[PDB]
RNA sequence: GGCCAGCAUCAGUUUUGGUGGCAGGAUAAAUCCAUAGGAAUGUAGCUUGCCUCGGUAAGUAUUAUAGCCUGUG
RNA sequence: AGAACUGGCGAUGCGGGAUGAACCGAACGUAGAGUUAAGGUGCCGGAAUACACGCUCAUCAGACACCACAAAAGGUGUUAG
RNA sequence: GCAGUCAAGCGUUCAUAGCGACAUUGCUUUUUGAUUCUUCGAUGUCGGCUCUUCCUAUCAUACCGAAGCAGAAUUCGGUAA
RNA sequence: UUUGCUCCACACAAUAUAGAUGGAUACGAAUAAGGCGUCCUUGUGGCGUCGCUGAACCAUAGCAGGCUAGCAACGGUGCACUUGGCGGAAAGGCCUUGGGUGCUUGCUGGCGAAUUGCAAUGUCAUUUUGCGUGGGGAUAAAUCAUUUGUAUACGACUUAGA
């Protein structure tokens, strides 16, 4: 119907300026920093005390309003991304055929290699993101876990590794076999 | 179906020999001219009284003027209208500044939002929301808040020759 | 009303410009069209891509060569879009397409000369903000045009050079408005703004 | 893709000399000979050229002949074409060139033992030719009256044209042909018993 | 590094901003803006300037950068008071905005002779400014 | 007076402006002024609670250091 | 395919419906000025890219009678009830 | 001829994996009718051969979703000529 | 093949014209944001200011613009020269130096204008071209015929011939 005001409210902590000149988002914080480009959304931003920043809808309609809480949600994980951090963690499941997994690198690089995916003779190649960090856990079983400063970045960094072990031509029931994401969460620890 | 007038239209049956001075109706009506506004007064009391224009009279016929004109109100109004698959009647809330422009937006409103053009549509209220707050409806309600504000962004100049040698520059 | 008008397409609805360009040409205006590959259209680039496609598949069928052709060049689609507004069979109508011209980028000439824009087409100001539209730059190599990169290569190029025409250009006025106040205050400057200037 | 300049050698052999003619006997054969002064000032003509070239030019390619006269044929008329030049960096290229000018270029130092090589040339020629051998079609059966190496229909009622896509009688041969794939057995030297 | 976030700083429809009226019967009037009906459509009230409390179109007129302390829903005479109060018109009145208005004004009730004489005059200023404009 | 025009005063037709005097009506309705009552999208004052020296906020409070609404004249 | 009443086409141009025997409008001596019908006024094309309030975004949107087709049944698309 | 909607049933159990009664809404114009508009001062009358091109309501081949898909094999569906 | 060709100069003659009649007056980018000025820590920075249309800006007085005088300024501008740069996207245009020369309505003078008869586009633009004159500048080729066969129905193609 035509909502003639509807705001969000960005909080801001002690580690961080974000700055907004267009729709131009630039977080910085501890962890480094990132930014994000807006353009595509007509908010209106504004500051309000160097811990708050409120975001705006005038005179939007329900897809229009319906956008603000996700520009929101956008900016807030990039203020978080760059002090607490995103760690998305990820296990290898296979029921015979032990997924090995391992780091190359072909000029620059830094890919992730996965050999013998259902025995697969095949060597599956994800590259690895500029952004995201990859760890081979210790202590844990066939567990690997990527780091970085952000979500979109880690978690589509995990969405692709996790998407280039679909299981073909047999019963995806029975045949379970992959590396799934089994845990998303932060770097820095208690938080 | 136009920009409309509001008629106190009052009529009667015939007076018959036994029956002199018959009872006496009175209707308002919005319309544009009262050509069209006796037809409408007409028309509702044969959905009433065994009448007809044949057999009745027009007493009186006189335009209502808008009591505060340049007061704001909030109106209550109270359709009852057809459509394609049936008849139904209907609550809506008018937050203009006079009985008359609030029928007149009301009858585009049921044009537009439900393709009911005049003719489907009966008036059967139309009155002033007294007291704040007993407003039903929220895309009226939105503009009773104290302070109330808001800015007209992306702004549109219309430019008068063809060319311009500016870039334009939606700034308000 | 002028020799020659350039009207520098960035941003302005494919349609819409034709549309006045072509009445423009009747009315015996000749106009020269720059940077037609920053010309919009509404609608994503998909449902324009569809549409194209759409176009591409009419064509004689017992002779592909001696039917319908499909051009690419944002220009030349630009062309298109505006030759179908002009009785183009006519003498009349080859009369008014002598006078345009339409370009990719800004070349020689109008590079240096002055460029319009056409309000009544300019997207900004006409399409509302929520929807989406597409440019035709990316319209026109997505079916095979050849030159996105040059062309961007050498308006990249242009850009440089005219900023440091802008650059001097600003410079030297800002002399002129200094100029412009030391005989402020003077006689003949009250008298002049005493009369409207 | 346009070409801006193309600076020529100053001495230029008789077997180039004369591709530019259709009367070699007859003409005065005065082929580039007011150019060739333009090398006799100092130099300046040439090297603004050839500066001119470097300081613009996405691609710098080679003009080269053939020396056909070292061939048996009887042909004299030598072969002039333009082969692109593909080591580093325009000017390393001018300069590459501006060195061979009047100077030759061996084979070795394009091919070797067991390259893959295209192949770029024009078809043998057969001159006007029926459908069944220009488009091997079906022979007609030996019963048809007038005629057998053809096609029985030539396409159908609509649409009411004969069309593009069927085979008719024409040239054959005398195509260019781009053939790519071959490779090197041998790269052989003249001077070699 | 504080934490910097732009703005955008719009003119608002609010009780007692005031517009200039730019189509019609008023047209070039100013008037404030009483109360508000909706989001097309405002109360306005323009009496020092003659422009008859009524019902506009938003469309219909253009939101200066001047506002003033006005109840909303007042009827004319406050508005009346409130602006002379206010001097809201002095305000407007040495604004390059209504400054440029005037100078077309102008401009436009110019005689065949006054504009010669405007020439006569432009070219002294000619003369003495591209003289300094070549001295320093 | 042959050919063709321009201007003027008029006549028939018609088109587009400026301006003057009147008649209706709720003898328009409004505005305005007067007056009586009122209420909240509650102005002043007051209380109280946090609070960088008064600013907010949530109570009381119906013209006060803004105003509005309703009828009658 | 066959009846009733009228009005038409046939025998009839003209303006509209791109086109079209029958629809809308209007019925014709030769012309000038005016005003209109039906139908239109982004450009082709004479004529507002006029005013106003809503609705609609379709990876096979939609776009004006006769007319050149679409239905049951579904949608947590969005709008008002 | 081909495709739906409702879901009583079928399917050990379990309406809808795969199917589906009673009803009921449709599409198609390679069936056959119906008709008689066009050609009877003539449009060559079956089928094959040959050859091109188009259609998709896809048999195979590419990539998918589903299963009463353990594997193998199969069935249902999508993008797809 | 009867002194031909080409650039630059002028002369006359034609022949045109999709339509001169003060100026086509150069950032880029964004539009839920910008331009300009200034400051500075040179930044998604501070502060100022503007928009709300080019309704502007520049030019514009003089027999279609005559003949002349002086003054104040050293400014402007036209033209032909010259110095040093820049531009290949279709550059073929732009900027810069230096003397020369004209004009200057920045200001103050002397003279002229009628009879074109009360209006009649009242002729001021720019396309191609032809003929002689004179200043530079330059001195070929293609085709038929013959001929080869990497070519060919005929033409065409491909060779060869002081
Ligand atoms: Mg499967
Ligand atoms: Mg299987
Ligand atoms: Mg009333
Ligand atoms: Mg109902
Ligand atoms: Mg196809
Ligand atoms: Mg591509
Ligand atoms: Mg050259
Ligand atoms: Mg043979
Ligand atoms: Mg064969
Ligand atoms: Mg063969
Ligand atoms: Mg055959
Ligand atoms: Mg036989
Ligand atoms: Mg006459
Ligand atoms: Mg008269
Ligand atoms: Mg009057
Ligand atoms: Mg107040
Ligand atoms: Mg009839
Ligand atoms: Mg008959
Ligand atoms: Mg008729
Ligand atoms: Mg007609
Ligand atoms: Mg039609
Ligand atoms: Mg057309
Ligand atoms: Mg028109
Ligand atoms: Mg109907
Ligand atoms: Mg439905
Ligand atoms: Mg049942
Ligand atoms: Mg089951
Ligand atoms: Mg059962
Ligand atoms: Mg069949
Ligand atoms: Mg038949
Ligand atoms: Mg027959
Ligand atoms: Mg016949
Ligand atoms: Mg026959
Ligand atoms: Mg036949
Ligand atoms: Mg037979
Ligand atoms: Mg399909
Ligand atoms: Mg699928
Ligand atoms: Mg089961
Ligand atoms: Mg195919
Ligand atoms: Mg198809
Ligand atoms: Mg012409
Ligand atoms: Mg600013
Ligand atoms: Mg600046
Ligand atoms: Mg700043
Ligand atoms: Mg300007
Ligand atoms: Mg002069
Ligand atoms: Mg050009
Ligand atoms: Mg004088």
């Amino acid at each position: 119907m035509k909502y003639i005001q509807t705001e969000q409210q960005i909080e801001v902590p002690e580690g961080v300026t974000v700055s907004i000149k267009s729709r131009i988002v630039k977080v910085v914080g501890p962890r480094g920093t990132l930014t994000k480009n807006l353009k595509h959304i007509d908010v209106t931003f504004t500051k309000v005390n160097n811990q708050l920043i409120k975001v705006a809808v005038h005179n939007g309609g329900r897809k229009h309003v319906a956008a603000l809480r996700t520009v929101k949600s956008l900016v807030d994980n990039m203020i978080t991304g760059v002090t607490k951090g995103y760690k998305y963690k990820m296990r290898y499941v296979y029921a015979h055929f032990p997924i090995n997994v391992n780091i190359v690198e072909k000029d620059g690089a830094k890919f992730i290699e996965v050999r013998n995916f259902l025995g697969d003779k095949k060597i599956r190649n994800v590259p690895v993101r500029d952004g995201v960090t990859i760890e081979f856990s210790t202590n844990v079983k066939d567990e690997i876990v990527l780091s970085g400063n952000s979500v979109e970045d880690v978690s589509q960094n995990a969405a692709d590794l996790q998407q280039i072990c679909r299981v073909r031509n047999k019963d995806i029931r029975k045949f379970l076999d992959g590396i799934y994401v089994s845990h998303k969460g932060f770097i820095t620890e208690d938080l | 179906m136009a920009h409309f007038k509001e008629y106190q239209v009052i009529g009667r049956r015939l007076p018959t020999e036994s029956v002199p001075e018959p009872k006496l109706f009175r209707m308002r009506i919005f319309a544009s001219n009262e050509v069209i506004a006796k037809s409408r007064y007409w028309y509702f009391l044969q959905k009433l009284h065994k009448v007809k224009k044949a057999s009745g009279e027009i007493v009186s016929i006189n335009q209502i003027n808008e009591a505060h004109p340049t007061k704001v109100k909030n109106f209550g109004v109270w359709v009852r209208y057809d459509s394609r698959s049936g008849t139904h009647n209907m609550y809506k809330e008018i937050r203009d500044v006079s009985r008359v422009a609030a029928v007149e937006t009301l009858y585009q409103d049921m044009a537009a939002r439900h393709r009911a053009r005049f003719r489907s549509i009966h008036i059967l209220k139309v009155a002033e929301i007294e007291k704040t707050a007993d407003v039903k409806r929220q895309y009226v309600k939105q503009f009773l808040t104290k302070d109330l504000k808001f800015p007209l962004p992306h702004r549109v100049q219309k430019s008068t020759k063809t060319f311009s040698y500016k870039r334009p520059s939606t700034f308000y | 009303v002028e020799p020659v008008v350039v009207i520098d397409g960035k941003g302005h609805l494919v349609g819409r410009l034709a549309s006045v360009v072509a009445k423009q040409l009747l009315n015996g205006q000749k106009i020269v069209v720059v940077r037609a590959e920053e010309l919009n259209i509404s609608g994503e680039f998909f449902r324009n891509k569809l549409k194209y496609h759409d176009f591409l598949r009419k064509a004689t069928a017992f002779n592909k060569t001696r039917g319908p052709f499909h051009f690419r060049a944002p220009s030349r689609i630009f062309y298109k879009a505006l030759r179908g507004m002009v009785s183009h069979k006519t003498a009349r109508g080859k009369a008014a397409l002598e006078r345009l011209k339409v370009f990719e980028g800004i070349p020689p000439p109008y590079d240096k000369k002055k460029r319009v824009v056409v309000p009544q087409a300019l997207r900004v100001l006409r399409l509302k903000p929520g929807r989406k539209y597409t440019t035709l730059g990316k319209l026109s190599t997505s079916v095979g045009w050849k030159y996105e990169d040059v062309v961007a290569k050498l308006e990249a190029k242009r850009k440089v050079s005219s900023a440091e025409y802008y650059a001097k250009k600003r410079a030297f006025t800002k002399k002129v408005a200094s100029a412009n106040a030391t005989a402020a205050e003077s006689d003949v400057a009250k008298q002049l703004a005493a009369l409207g200037y | 893709l346009r070409s801006l300049t193309t600076v020529w050698a100053e001495h230029l052999s008789d077997e180039v000399k004369r591709r530019f003619y259709k009367n070699w006997y007859k003409s005065k054969k005065k082929a580039f000979t007011k150019y060739s002064a333009k090398y006799a000032q100092d130099g300046a003509g040439i090297e603004r050229e050839l500066a001119r070239i470097k300081k613009y030019a996405s691609v710098v390619r080679v003009l080269v002949h053939t020396q056909i006269r070292k061939t048996p044929l009887a042909q004299k008329k030598a072969h002039l074409a333009e082969i692109q030049l593909n080591g580093g960096s325009i000017s390393e290229k001018v300069d590459w060139a501006r060195e061979h000018f009047e100077k030759t270029v061996a084979v070795d130092s394009v091919f070797e033992q067991n390259e893959m090589i295209d192949a770029i040339a024009v078809t043998k020629g057969h001159g006007f030719e029926g459908v069944t051998h220009r488009w091997g079609t079906k022979k007609l059966p030996r019963k048809t009256h007038r005629g057998l190496r053809k096609v029985a229909c030539i396409g159908a009622w609509h649409p009411a044209h004969v069309m593009w896509s069927v085979a008719r009688a024409g040239q054959r041969g005398y195509h260019s042909r781009t053939s790519i794939n071959h490779k090197i057995y041998r790269v052989g030297k003249g001077d070699d018993e | 590094t504080d934490s910097i976030v732009k703005a955008s700083n719009w003119r608002l429809v609010e009780v007692g901003r005031v517009v200039l009226i730019k189509k019609g019967q008023s047209a070039g009037k100013l008037a404030a803006i009483v109360e508000i009906i909706d989001q097309k459509k405002v109360l306005i009230d323009g009496p020092k300037a003659g422009v008859p409390r009524q019902a506009i179109n938003l469309g219909q007129v253009v939101l200066t950068p001047l506002t003033f302390a006005l109840p909303r829903g007042a009827r004319t005479a406050t508005v009346s008071k409130k602006w002379a109060a206010a001097a809201v018109c002095e305000k407007w009145a040495a604004s390059s905005w209504a400054k440029k208005i005037a100078q077309r004004e102008r401009r436009a009730a110019l005689t065949d002779f006054e504009r010669f004489q405007v020439m006569v005059l432009r070219k002294q200023k000619r003369y003495t400014v591209k003289k300094a404009l070549a001295k320093a």
